[PDB]
């Protein structure tokens, strides 16, 4: 298996699932229950 | 031929992420030393050297359970999945397992694995009945608490394995050890399938990818490293001039953009995982951080050094 | 105000309590952490107490409550599990003086005095201990006369001049074992012979507690 | 009455 | 004598500005710094706080010794009289339950685990202010202003009744309790640690009591010093006064201020020397 392609591969997982509060936080400071 | 960090430069680099403390916790007394998130994201678990396994919301910001040890000299403490059980790891070699959920409203001791000869380092979770456990004598072992006795056994390492993470599918999951390498095992083969010497020091912490072909290493020479487990090649590192104390705590975000990182000068590293760069910085902890555990669902962010405080980072 | 979770938030302030007097428990008593080059000579401190990788025998003596953990069994590296011992009240030290002329048996060529000391210098030049005191205490002296009888000492130290004898052989490796530490101004070394006897023994730990115990505070209050 | 020179913390003149 | 009020006025208000300073100092590091779980914290941060109150009603001091008028009124009179008396006596007091407190963690160091927590330090420190405002009462029920012939006003507690009798009364009321009490108990207990420290060094035989003992010593020593130096000669004026009639002299106007000053001197070294000679504050900062 080529390291390109399993560097290919994390890129392509890393920008697919974004979803997530540490790297863009888009919810605001009333839905989080911190 | 082709490395991960000259491929990113298409991507942006994020920014400075502002991760304030949203909810402290106090109420110990002790050196925190691990802890481990829950499934619901709500409830975790910490273990002190005072002898007292607190399990407790991070939401409303007040205690549910306070197990007493027998052994105060504990180092490790996982939470199942399911929320059922709570295994803790001393210096006693004893894996005491504690029933949070019973008739009454105490906490009895479920079962206790003293089958190992060296200090526990940390030990995870597969279910209700399976558990995994790390140990100080060069192996690991899986565990059944319905059966209590030692059901597998792994014997690859030539050095203390100190850190273990489990992988989304529970099928595979890799290990680190003192010997600067780190192996992957099987829960159901039962034998080394890859292993990976590009470290040169003392691997203290680990963490596995979200995606499941991948994981990240922590050393004690100021640097991680980042492995995968199809091409069997270190795909990048992070080291940066000012970091030159040890790696004790590594974890991942929900997907794995942030990586974390906790070392030993008094505050965590956020890094951005595919251009080697940190990207925020985390301070406020008194001492050296020990344990950093990431929700399943990336919702908040819990420290825990040793002055006794459990910050909150969201 | 909450009226919907009193229950649960009463339970948290009752366990906190509990969680206070059990660390002011902790605080009342007194852990002491034993070390020894394997063979020493540490179980006539089992002796003395009232009364597995680690053991923990507790026994109160003079309204005073002592803790001795025992790590010798731990077949793994000390550098890994040596921090889990920060803030104990005191620290011990245990070496036999009879163990001069056997060699370990790891190379055939390294003295079991050597490795003591060595052992001696790495559990002192370390950012854990820098605050504890070390306690050591001199084990088989009558055993030690016995050896020194027909022995001219010159073979574990070579630079060692002097008479073969008790009073300063004893002293000198005293000397010796107490210049190792470079923190001689935050770490104190108590230097004991042990004898046959288990109320001097018991003695002497309440009284070297007692002297750290008192330093502790004198450090809290700005005193010393 | 009294009039006192210094007392507790005053000047108090006669 | 406009020269000997204005460098009066100036040494009242540099010793004024290093008090609001270095408290201020002292509570950021044990609030921020430092932890209030320790029982000798909280202890210096109420007297840091008894100290940071004191200093605030110096400037009004400061503006009555400055100008013999006082156009403040009576009611902002009685309530500064107030917390000037109530911040001396427990300062004072304060400096009794520390040194009560450091004579049981030496002497007594296996009682004091269950004598002294941070509940009880608490209910001692709310009993010392409890008896603070026991014996400042009749400093706010006999409160008043007295008028001059030459239209000048000074604030001062006035005695109902024949005089000679209340004034001699409360200055032995203030001069037991607030000075020959308070002292005695501190020497007593500064003694008892010395004789603790002397005996556990002889008993241990370690050889290291020399350089601990002369350090204490060195310690006792310095805060009985400052103790006596600002609050011996400031009492023994006051029963001098109040004994027999003494002329009024502005050399005795100018020395009843100056041992003024060094009073607030002392409540002014008192936190930053337990402060800042300490060794856990120290590493904090």
């Amino acid at each position: 298996i080529k390291v390109s392609k399993a560097a290919a591969d994390l890129m392509a997982y890393c920008e697919a699932h974004a979803k997530e509060d540490p790297l863009l936080t888009p919810v605001p400071a009333s839905e989080n229950p911190f | 031929d082709a490395t991960l960090s000259q491929i990113t430069n298409n991507i942006d680099p994020v920014g400075r992420i502002q991760m304030r403390t949203r909810r402290t916790l106090r109420g110990h007394l002790a050196k925190i030393y691990a802890m481990h998130w829950g499934t619901d994201s709500r409830l975790l678990v910490s273990a002190s050297q005072d002898g007292k396994l607190i399990i407790w919301d991070s939401y409303t910001t007040n205690k549910v359970h306070a197990i007493p040890l027998r052994s105060s000299w504990v180092m490790t403490c996982a939470y199942a999945p399911s929320g059922n059980y709570v295994a803790c790891g001393g210096l006693d070699n004893i894996c005491s397992i504690y029933n949070l959920k019973t008739r009454e409203g105490n906490v009895r001791v479920s079962r206790e694995l003293a089958g190992h000869t060296g200090y526990l380092s940390c030990c995870r979770f597969l279910d209700d009945n399976q558990i995994v456990t790390s140990s100080g004598d060069t192996t690991c072992a899986l565990w059944d608490i319905e059966t209590g006795q030692q059901t597998t056994t792994f014997t690859g390492h030539t050095g203390d394995v100190m850190s273990l993470s489990l992988a989304p599918d529970t099928r595979l999951f890799v290990s680190g050890a003192c010997d600067a390498s780190a192996k992957l095992w099987d829960v159901r083969e039962g034998m080394c399938r890859q292993t990976f010497t590009g470290h040169e020091s003392d691997i203290n912490a680990i963490c596995f990818f979200p995606n499941g072909n991948a994981f990240a290493t922590g050393s004690d020479d100021a640097t991680c490293r980042l492995f995968d487990l199809r091409a069997d090649q270190e795909l990048m590192t992070y080291s940066h001039d000012n970091i030159i104390c040890g790696i004790t705590s590594v974890s991942f975000s929900k997907s794995g953009r942030l990586l974390l990182a906790g070392y030993d000068d008094f505050n965590c590293n956020v890094w951005d995982a595919l251009k080697a760069d940190r990207a925020g910085v985390l301070a406020g902890h008194d001492n050296r951080v020990s344990c950093l555990g990431v929700t399943d669902d990336g919702m908040a962010v819990a420290t825990g050094s040793w002055d006794s405080f459990l910050k909150i980072w969201n | 105000l909450s009226a919907e979770d009193k229950a649960a938030v009463e339970r948290s302030k009752m366990i906190d309590r509990n969680l206070r007097e059990d660390g002011e428990k902790a605080a009342r008593e007194v852990k002491l952490l034993l070390l020894g080059a394997g063979e020493s000579g540490k179980c006539t401190i089992v002796k003395q107490m009232k009364t597995t990788g680690i053991v923990e025998t507790h026994f109160t003596f003079k309204d005073l409550h002592f803790k001795m953990f025992d790590v010798t069994a731990q077949r793994s590296e000390r550098k890994k599990w040596i921090h889990c011992f920060e803030g104990v009240t005191a620290i011990i030290f245990c070496v036999a003086l009879s163990d001069y002329d056997l060699v370990l048996a790891e190379d055939e060529e390294m003295n079991r005095m050597h490795a003591s000391m060595k052992l001696f210098d790495s559990i002192c030049n370390n950012k854990w201990f820098t605050d504890t005191s070390i306690i050591l205490f001199l084990n088989k002296k009558d055993l030690f006369e016995e050896k020194i009888k027909k022995s001219p000492l010159t073979i574990c130290y070579p630079e060692y001049a002097g008479s073969n004898t008790y009073e300063e052989a004893a002293a000198y490796i005293q000397c010796q074992f107490e210049d190792l530490n470079k923190r001689k101004d935050t770490k104190e070394i108590y230097t004991h012979f042990t004898c046959s006897t288990d109320t001097k023994n018991v003695q002497f730990v309440f009284d070297a507690v007692t002297d750290v115990i008192i330093k502790n505070n004198l450090k809290d209050c700005g005193l010393f | 009455a009294g009039c006192k020179n210094f007392f507790w913390k005053t000047f108090t003149s006669c | 004598d406009l020269t000997s009020n204005a460098v009066l006025t100036f040494i009242y208000f540099v010793v004024c500005i290093i008090g609001l300073c270095g408290n201020t100092l002292v509570i950021y590091v044990i609030l921020r710094y430092a932890k209030m779980k320790t029982i000798t914290n909280i202890y210096i941060l109420n007297l840091a706080i008894a100290d940071e109150l004191f200093m605030l009603g110096l400037p009004f001091l400061a503006m009555q010794v400055a100008l013999v008028h006082w156009p403040f009124g009576k009611a902002i009179c009685r309530v500064v009289m107030t917390v000037d008396g109530i911040n001396q006596f427990t300062s004072i007091f304060c400096l009794t339950v520390m040194s009560i407190d450091r004579y049981l963690a030496v002497v007594h160091p296996i009682k004091s685990a269950k004598w002294r927590r941070p509940r009880t330090a608490k209910m001692i420190t709310m009993a010392v202010w409890g008896v603070s405002l026991l014996v400042i009462l009749p400093i706010m029920i006999y409160a008043g202003l007295r008028s001059n012939q030459w239209g000048r006003s000074s604030c001062t507690i006035n005695w109902p009744g024949e005089s000679g009798a209340w004034y001699t009364g409360f200055i032995i009321y203030t001069f037991i309790l607030g000075f020959l009490v308070p002292l005695t108990i501190i020497c007593l207990c500064y003694l008892f640690i010395i004789i603790k420290v002397k005996s556990s060094g002889i008993r241990v035989g370690s050889s290291k009591r020399k350089k601990s003992e002369k350090k204490v010593t060195r310690m006792v020593s310095i805060v009985v010093a400052v103790f006596i130096f600002c609050w011996l000669p400031f009492y023994i004026f006051n029963v001098s006064s109040v004994s027999m009639a003494i002329s009024p002299t502005p050399a005795l106007k100018g020395m009843f201020d100056f041992v003024v000053v060094l009073t607030y001197a002392n409540s002014c070294a008192n936190p930053i020397l337990y402060a800042f000679l300490s060794d856990n504050f120290k590493k904090s900062f």
